[PDB]
């Protein structure tokens, strides 16, 4: 039904 | 046993006055040290511990990651609240009040009267004790709010009394799931 | 002051290689994604009739975590987490009435890392009948919370014990419960 | 009420195998965030949070503070350990054991036998329960070590039983302040 | 493993302008310097007959603390501490037996900042006869500990309560105790 | 004086 939005993860230069 | 390493990303939305005011917080924890975070109220990432400097500096350099984060208050926080407001913000379950003394002692000795409030939701609540219509403001020992973990709460509030014939005690509960306060009495047997 | 708080919490832990994804509202879990069955699990079935969530997003978000942990580990120079033992406490759902159904709650609080063994004991014997549990819920102090439930029938003849095992504990901690 | 601000300097000496190995830690806490620290195992100050950057960089510049800090393991830690070891590391206070059943009922019903151990030091201790000469390995609920704050500890260990006539239960406690373990029994008596 | 730990902890708190200096061995306080009477105070009398400490060093070190707090404050941009409420619990020294002296202990745990008001209440009335307390002991998590003692004579006619007030508390917390 | 307890002395930052 209505949708829950998740916060997309991103990597990190190492 | 070998050592462990824990990475924990936590995004939290805080709401004031419905959704008139929202605050987003992108937090990151390494083991037990928060290393970097974005606070909508600030506008950019900040390193809490030197460990996050590399990321705070980088993520701050890229515009898309900054815009993504700055819009979160709307595109994420506000959206989600509207998606669950029905079964969370508006969820209401009525308390179940029971009054009883602990220890079945003869009259005129010291005693402890228990007001067991259970099964409710939300957790906001107000329990008060009265003796013959007059509010007792001292001698109350409470357990505080207890989260049962299944979307209901419970709490106990006791009053120390020295019961005398014909005294009538009353536990009065107040909760958003009830228009007029619930009450339950106990008469000095 | 604030009115409500919604938190999207997740985590990855090595060497265990165990992760988790979940949403929390004012302290309660709305749902969490099952990593092995790759499907979203609501806390109360009703919730599922109002909202929805694509389980895939979680599984993906977890992989990015496994990767960033391996980076932060090295970057931390391999300093590990220091065990923080749990604060167990056994409770009862609703007040107790002999021979009328109820539920024993085992509250394991303020501990880390998110790895714990819990066993229900009835008169010294383990029990599995209808027992259930929640995933690791987060806390403000970067620590964890967890609940274990055991449905039972109150009586004067039985005694119960919740047995908790955690790396920050010197040895198994037992929490006792018995009708009085 | 106005807000509060807390500055907390903490210096800790950790000893291993006596004084065979020591480690010093100069810690500084602002409110609840450690800002900067010195670890003898590293040799120089480091900023834990960006707040400590200024001092960690500064203090490292003055080769006079580094000396004080690097030598502390001897001039401070080991010194003090010698000054107190007699009344701390060597401290020994005998436990006081008492055994009693909570719930005074008729025999033959489930009960809880409590063994209370009080007033001992140091904290290391072992409590065991025996029924008719055989050690019981299950049904024991302990409270764990409780620090009374006055240089003594206490603990309680209960045993879950269903006492019958002629049964004798013994609580046995092992502690460095006692050459041969302490035991106190309780003869299954219907009360 | 780790055998022992000695800790020299101190602190300064503004606006209150209150400080503290003490030594800790494996959790127990060895001594602390009385900021007002300017004299070192041994936790246990006997200790004094074994070592010594020049109270002046402490008062000097505190002065420096007051200064550094005013710097760190400004440097912090004036962000204050967030109150953390205590975990009160009342206990008894040794097992209770009618008509044999004893002592009630009031454990005030895991709280901050180091300010707390404690009152012993017997049958609702405050009590000062022989009560004693300890300074603020430190804890790993940068929080505090504290103990309050009340010698008393066991009886079935009385009831006690430890009343604790802390800025992180919504209101007075009452811990009950009574022989039965 | 009995054996003495050494304290770690403090000094400041500008
Ligand atoms: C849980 O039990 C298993 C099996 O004995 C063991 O491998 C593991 O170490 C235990 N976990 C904890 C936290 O004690
Ligand atoms: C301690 O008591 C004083 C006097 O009642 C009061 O001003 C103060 O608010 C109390 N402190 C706390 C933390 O409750």
């Amino acid at each position: 039904n209505p949708v829950v939005h998740f916060f997309k993860n991103i990597v990190t230069p190492r | 046993t070998r050592p462990r390493f824990l990475w924990q990303p936590k995004r939290e939305c805080h709401f004031f006055n419905g959704t008139e005011r929202v605050r987003f917080l992108d937090r990151y924890f390494y083991n037990q040290e928060e290393s970097v975070r974005f606070d909508s109220d600030v506008g950019e990432f900040r390193a809490v511990t030197e460990l996050g400097r590399p990321d705070a500096e980088y993520w701050n350099s890229q515009k898309d990651i900054l815009e993504q984060a700055r819009a979160a208050v709307d595109t994420y926080c506000r959206h989600n609240y509207g998606v669950v407001e029905s079964f969370t913000v508006q969820r209401r379950v009525q308390p179940k009040v029971t009054v009883y003394p602990s220890k079945t002692q003869p009259l005129q000795h010291h005693n402890l009267l228990v007001c067991s409030v259970s099964g409710f939701y939300p957790g906001s609540i107000e329990v008060r004790w009265f003796l013959n219509g007059q509010e007792e403001k001292a001698g109350m020992v409470s357990t505080g709010l207890i989260q049962n973990g299944d979307w209901t709460f419970q709490t106990l509030v006791m009053l120390e009394t020295v019961p005398r014939s014909g005294e009538v005690y009353t536990c009065q509960v107040e909760h958003p799931s009830v228009t007029s306060p619930l009450t339950v009495e106990w008469r000095a047997r | 002051k604030e009115e409500h708080v919604i938190i999207q919490a997740e985590f990855y832990l090595n060497p265990d290689q165990s992760g988790e994804f979940m949403f929390d509202f004012d302290g309660d879990e709305i749902f969490h994604v099952d990593m092995a069955k790759k499907e979203t699990v609501w806390r109360l079935e009703e919730f599922g009739r109002f909202a929805s969530f694509e389980a895939q997003g979680a599984l993906a978000n977890i992989a990015v975590d496994k990767a960033n942990l391996e980076i932060m580990t090295k970057r931390s120079n391999y300093t590990p987490i220091t065990n923080v033992p749990p604060e167990v406490t056994v409770l009862t759902n609703s007040p107790v009435e002999l021979r009328e159904p109820n539920v024993l709650i085992c509250f394991i609080d303020k501990f880390t890392p998110p790895v714990v063994n819990v066993t229900w004991l009835r008169n010294g014997k383990p029990v599995t009948t209808g027992v259930s549990e929640t995933v690791f819920l987060p806390r403000e102090d970067h620590l964890f919370r967890k609940f274990h439930y055991l449905p039972f029938l109150p009586s004067t003849e039985d005694v119960y014990d919740c047995r908790v095992e955690h790396w920050g504990l010197d040895e198994p901690l037992l929490k006792h419960w018995e009708f009085d």
